[PDB]
């Protein structure tokens, strides 16, 4: 064989091509699809910012909306996807027939300042919510007088601010309105059929579960902010308990993780959990909703003569001029952006996490068993980077325990798992770790990182 | 020819590396503004090499530019070590990386949001690159009779990039370009990142080296070259920048990074008509890139076996047909084996590396021509600020690549170092080694003769 | 809303600091600092001056936390005027806010009204706090206090007199 070789050795060549094209073909038609992702409207990533009071907000500052637009650096600083503005429409305390939610207060500013605004914002992708509460400044927020005169002018109002540009509202102290769930059902529906990227936030007082999935009951897409996690509780297996419960009896459906309803974080929480509740409002399934001045712990009580409902934002050590040396430096914006470690710091890293990570942003929730004290869960997208994030609720420094088998095999969890960041110093970012013997420290939170198993 | 000099150098300057690089260079450039820089500096830098080659060129005209060139200077050991570097690494991992592209690129679409199987990849990057040697082997007739689709493919992709770019600029609000979120966005820069964001822009500037000689032919060589060298590279790197805020402007830079494919997710967000466009014009893209790699190749396997460093094994064209099918052979064995990498970028690194390594040397090759040896006739000659301020560039590269990732690097290195020793045994031989060589080659002779 | 002119605001002369130490409480603060009459004016807080043997004042912040009794401690330097002062701690570092403590004018007995200011590096502050022996002063010293902050150009909503709570500035609780 001389020639006949030659013809043999080509047409074999050409046969283990179209053998590795049908094997290619093959292995790409056995390979998983990447499953679709969902319609994530605008609110479902990152966080909102609650601004309430503007003038507390801008301490120094103008005090309106015009003199707002000098803090929309910040507020992008902070990858907040929303704002929440106070209630700025004209209000006169305890009387229906003199409030009126078309017209802007003329201390806030002007209908021209608003436009201005909302265009800046829009500049910035920073996307207003303009909430509609009608008695703001009075002792209940829904006028006792009347009840169907209120609705009509917040509906009246809901369509005039749409129509304005606003993204979105907020109505709080529902628990005071008459006919509660058949009204929020009305704006929702209204709001949603304006446009699809338009929400309604609703705002309870009331911390018990049935209550609030009553209220859900008639529209599933409504986001209610709560005080539902607000009881501090001090134990895990508590806040576990309520964030396993509240997820699984409303379907699954997503929700804003809020700690409470027009109020700072420090009001229930202790000066040592305020880290660990931002890791988990962060990394827990739905939208977290933070008051003005979380992102660096503004504590009402920390300073003398500041108001507790709406404490005076603090920008640096002249803040508050009148009492030289109390205002620390620490514990002021200007003096939290300079520091790797600190409270300002941390919100700023988890909040592009939340942002950019497709795995936090919409990604399956799975919580398991530690030894009691402990929070632990996982949040996984489909074959994306995972992240499992264990949290210390105790005083007392516990070995985590970490035991889950009922878990998916998809997100099984992997001996070793990097460290994104400690809520704590004293740890190596970005080092493996053993899960099988990881120790944590007293109301410590850890956030690791570990990839797609194949 | 005064234009089409212009012409064929941007031809063989542009390639498919603006569709992998981008990626490449802003995940180490850490901003969007980081990133065009590196591509403009890139430019600049390629235009100087280029300059100081066509130099080169003139004052030593012989076959095989960067290897006469470094054979005549230096002396021996140099000129056999760019050719070994050459056929081992530069050409396989040049075609395993335009592979590995073209694999990605077909298989984006079926899965846009999850890596696909590698095993996948690895099989359409072999299916190409025996496709292509295939045909090649065959006739050169149908090689280059499939390049002028092939380029009017490339062409076609580039072209409709800088459209959809120039669309959105005017509407898109160009959110990225313009200095709000534009620096300072992923990482704070690190220069040990930003060499490897040099070797990796570097990969999309190719073919200058080598092609601004051996394929020029001008009516007044020594006045019109430099004028195409500066005029051709300098829109070539135009090209490239628009080509990245064309890709800025569509996607976010962190869903570009993320994707694998660019002009793949560029489609997806603005083309409607998308599959039926991108990734197939990139296909084409690929297909023409390793296939003119191919032939490059088998050209430089010629001189390496005339100078006789290589074995009249190879650089042996065939009887009925007019092909160096022994040539093209071992590349194709090289370049496979070159595929069980699993990385498309940690190869750029690889490839980047060697070539500034060599780049380099030439440069200072060049400096020594003028240093000792001088008075020699160089009908163009350059300002020794060139050479010199390319050579600061180049240490500066190799020294942050080293500092950043000595893995690949040194690997390259090593295989350097290993190539070192069979040029002493080409050259002297304490005693020859009449007992398995000689024969060894022999048989492989015969062998050839047999089957090929 | 630039900061004032220190020669406008006055000076207290024949300043006696014997007399001024004593625990004084915030009856009144004028500035634009975020809070407005309008809004809350927040819960009173008391100072206590303590003199010390090199004429520096120690000074105590005490108000009602949450639910504990809270305090601040600082110390302030003289300055070049006999009733002027500055806070102490010192360092030559830029960042910190100097400040100019200044006694506008005060009977020693049962009221006093002071002006702070907080040049910083890239804002300039000032306040006037009317300090009272009190909880409440009667209401002429209130309008005095009014008409001296709008001479620097405060608007009325600027000024606050935070309601006279019963516990921690003066108890226990
Ligand atoms: C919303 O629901 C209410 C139910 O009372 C209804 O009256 C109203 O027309 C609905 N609006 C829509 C669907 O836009
Ligand atoms: C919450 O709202 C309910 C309903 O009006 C009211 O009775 C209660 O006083 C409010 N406060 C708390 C702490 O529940
Ligand atoms: C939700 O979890 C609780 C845990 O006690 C369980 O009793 C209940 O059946 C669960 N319901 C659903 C719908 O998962
Ligand atoms: C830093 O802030 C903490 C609040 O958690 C405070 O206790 C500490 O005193 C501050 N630093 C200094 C130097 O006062």
């Amino acid at each position: 064989g001389w020639v006949r070789t030659r013809w043999a050795l080509l047409l074999l060549f050409w046969l283990g091509w179209l053998g590795m094209l049908a094997g290619a073909v093959v292995i790409i038609v056995r390979a998983p699809r990447c499953r679709e992702l969902p319609a994530q409207k605008w609110w479902h990533t990152g966080a909102l910012y609650r601004i309430g009071d503007l003038q507390a907000f801008q301490g120094h500052g103008a005090g309106n909306l015009a003199g707002l637009k000098g803090r929309l650096d910040y507020l992008s600083s902070l990858k907040v996807k929303g704002l929440v503005l106070g209630p700025i429409h004209k209000n006169q305390k305890d009387d229906v027939a003199q409030t009126d939610l078309l017209q802007i207060d003329p201390n806030f500013g002007s209908k021209e300042d608003f436009d201005s605004l909302l265009q800046s914002a829009k500049k910035k992708s920073i996307r207003v919510i303009l909430d509609l509460t009608p008695n703001y400044r009075g002792e209940n927020s829904w006028f006792s007088t009347q009840v169907d005169t209120v609705a009509t002018k917040v509906k009246d109002a809901l369509e005039f601010w749409l129509q304005a540009g606003v993204d979105g509202f907020q109505v709080r102290d529902i628990e005071n309105l008459k006919d509660a769930s058949s009204f929020l059902a009305e704006w929702q529906n209204i709001t949603k059929g304006f446009s699809e990227d338009r929400l309604l936030i609703a705002g309870t007082n009331s911390s018990d579960l049935q209550q609030i999935l009553s209220l859900l009951e008639s529209n599933k897409d409504l986001l209610l902010t709560s005080s539902y996690l607000s009881d501090s509780g001090s134990t895990g297996e508590h806040t576990k308990s309520l964030v396993t419960q509240y997820l699984n009896a409303t379907g699954n459906r997503w929700c804003s993780w809020s700690l409470s309803q027009a109020r700072l974080l420090t009001s229930f929480l202790p000066a040592q959990l305020l880290r660990l509740y931002q890791l988990m409002l962060f990394t827990l399934p739905g939208t977290p909703v933070f008051s003005y001045g979380d992102e660096i712990g503004l504590d009402a009580a920390a300073l003398p003569g500041q108001p507790m409902e709406a404490p005076v934002m603090l920008w640096d050590e002249s803040s508050f001029p009148d009492i030289p040396g109390a205002v620390s430096a620490n514990m002021t914006v200007k003096g939290q952006s300079e520091d790797p470690g600190s409270l300002l710091s941390l919100f700023r890293r988890l909040s592009d996490q939340r942002s950019k990570e497709r795995s936090l942003l919409h990604g399956d929730f799975h919580a398991f068993s530690a030894g009691p004290g402990l929070f632990s869960y996982i949040r996984h997208w489909d074959q994306n980077e995972r992240f499992l994030v264990v949290l210390n609720f105790g005083d007392v420094g516990l070995s985590a325990g970490l035991q889950a088998s009922d878990l998916p095999a998809s997100a099984s969890l992997p001996a070793k798992a990097d460290l994104l960041l400690s809520t704590q110093p004293g740890r190596e970012e970005g080092s493996p770790l053993e899960l099988e013997r990881l120790k944590l420290e007293p109301h410590e939170g850890l956030l690791l990182r570990f990839p797609y198993a194949a | 020819g005064l234009v089409s000099a212009c012409g064929i150098i941007v031809g063989n300057i542009i390639g498919s590396g603006i569709f992998v690089s981008p990626k490449g260079v802003l995940e180490n450039a850490g901003s969007v503004g980081l990133a065009l820089i590196v591509w403009i500096v890139t430019g600049f830098i390629t235009v100087v090499g280029a300059l100081c080659y066509a130099e080169l060129g003139v004052t030593i005209p012989k076959s095989g530019g960067d290897y006469s060139y470094v054979k005549d200077i230096f002396g021996g050991l140099a000129g056999f070590l760019r050719l070994w570097i050459a056929v081992l690494v530069i050409y396989p991992t040049n075609q395993a990386v335009i592979a590995l592209t073209f694999s990605n690129y077909v298989l984006q679409p079926l899965f846009p949001t999850c890596f696909p199987p590698e095993s996948g990849l690895r099989l359409l990057a072999a299916i190409c690159l025996l496709l292509l040697t295939w045909v090649n082997c065959s006739s050169v007739r149908w090689a280059t009779r499939v390049q002028d689709i092939f380029t009017a493919g490339k062409l076609l992709a580039l072209a409709l990039i800088i459209i959809m770019g120039i669309v959105q600029i005017c509407k898109g609000e160009y959110f990225w370009l313009e200095p709000k979120n534009a620096f300072e966005n992923f990482q704070e820069p690190d220069i040990g990142l930003v060499a490897l964001a040099f070797l990796q822009g570097s990969f999309a500037y190719g073919g200058w080296n080598f092609l601004n000689y051996v394929t020029e032919e001008l009516v007044d060589p020594y006045k019109n070259l430099p004028r195409a060298i500066f005029i051709s590279i300098p829109l070539v790197t135009f090209v490239y920048v628009f080509a990245n805020v064309a890709y800025v402007t569509a996607m976010s830079p962190q869903e570009l990074l993320a994707s694998n494919a660019v002009a793949v997710t560029f489609g997806e967000k603005l083309l409607g008509v998308m599959a039926w466009i991108m990734p197939i014009s990139v296909a084409l893209s690929t297909f023409g890139g390793v296939n003119g790699s191919l032939f490059t190749s088998s050209r430089l396997f010629f001189a390496g076996a005339r100078e006789g460093h290589l074995p009249s094994v190879l650089a042996m064209i065939h009887v009925k047909r007019c092909t160096p099918i022994p040539a093209l052979l071992f590349t194709c064995i090289s370049t496979l084996l070159m595929l069980v990498t699993s990385d498309m970028y940690t190869l750029i690194n690889y490839v980047g590396f060697i070539n500034y390594l060599f780049y380099g040397v030439t440069v200072a090759g060049q400096i020594v021509l003028r240093w000792k040896k001088p008075d020699i006739p160089r009908p163009i000659k350059i300002n020794l600020l060139f050479p010199i301020i390319y050579l600061l560039f180049w240490a500066f590269l190799l020294v942050f690549s080293l500092w950043s990732e000595p893995v690949v690097c040194g690997i390259g290195l090593a295989i350097m170092l290993t190539g070192v020793p069979v040029y002493f045994l080409g050259v002297y031989w304490q005693h020859k080694p009449k007992c398995f060589s000689d024969f060894i080659e022999l048989l492989t002779l015969v062998s050839q003769k047999m089957c090929v | 809303i630039p900061a004032p002119p220190l020669s406008k605001v006055p000076l207290q002369q024949n300043f006696q600091d014997n007399q001024f130490h004593g625990k004084w409480y915030v009856v009144g603060r004028a500035g634009n600092t975020g809070l407005r009459e309008d809004k809350d004016p927040g819960k009173m807080f008391a100072t206590i001056y303590e003199l010390k043997e090199d004429k520096s004042y120690n000074v105590t912040y005490v108000w009602s936390g949450q639910k504990k009794c809270m305090y601040s401690i600082v110390t302030f330097v003289p300055g070049s005027q006999p009733g002027e002062f500055t806070l102490g701690n010192i360092k030559s570092a830029p960042g910190r806010t100097s400040w100019l403590v200044r006694v506008v004018s005060t009977n020693y007995n049962q009221h006093a009204m002071v002006f702070f200011k907080s040049v910083t590096q890239n804002r300039e502050g000032f306040a006037i706090t009317l300090y009272g022996r009190t909880k409440e002063l009667t209401s002429e010293l209130k309008e005095n206090f009014i008409r001296f902050s709008k001479s620097l150009g405060l608007p009325e909503n600027h000024i606050v007199f935070p309601v006279p709570i019963d516990q921690c500035i003066d108890g226990s609780a």
